[PDB]
């Protein structure tokens, strides 16, 4: 099989723990 | 290509919390392929297939141990290799969960900010 780097993608979000 | 969302799971505390707690969820979704490769992206990756990281609190500087579950890592369809780099690989129009890892944490009240890559592949 194969990748395919032009469907790379970074993600990111923020998660909060809270008192 | 694919299309992706990372959504933050609600309501976690500060505190001790449960083994494998869940702290994001993530989802792939293609038209045209039919897997995908996923790592963590920090600057403390603790395993060979980047499925288990460290993230720093914005404010307090604490790290917690992060990625993914057990059941998805379970659910890969194999390790891939690219540029000698290892991907563990999924299905495509699937959910995976992002817990804390290990043992149960005691998580400092924070903000964590968690970041994946992820790629396309076809098997």
């Amino acid at each position: 099989g194969s990748f395919l780097p032009n469907s790379e993608q970074q993600k990111s979000v923020d998660i909060v723990a809270s008192s | 290509d694919l299309t992706v969302s990372l959504i933050p799971v609600s309501g976690l505390k500060a505190g001790k919390n449960a083994p494998s707690a869940k702290i994001a969820k993530l989802v792939v979704n293609s038209t045209t392929l039919k897997e995908f490769g996923v790592r963590g992206i920090s600057n403390n990756v603790v395993d060979s297939t980047g499925t288990a990281w460290r993230v720093a609190g914005k404010n307090t500087g604490k790290e917690i141990g992060v990625g993914l579950s057990s059941d998805s890592l379970r659910r890969s369809d194999s390790t891939e290799k690219w540029n000698g780099v290892n991907w563990m690989t999924f299905n495509s129009n699937d959910t995976l969960d992002i817990v804390l890892t290990g043992p149960a944490q005691n998580v400092t009240a924070d903000t964590y900010p968690i970041t994946l890559d992820v790629v396309g592949y076809q098997p």
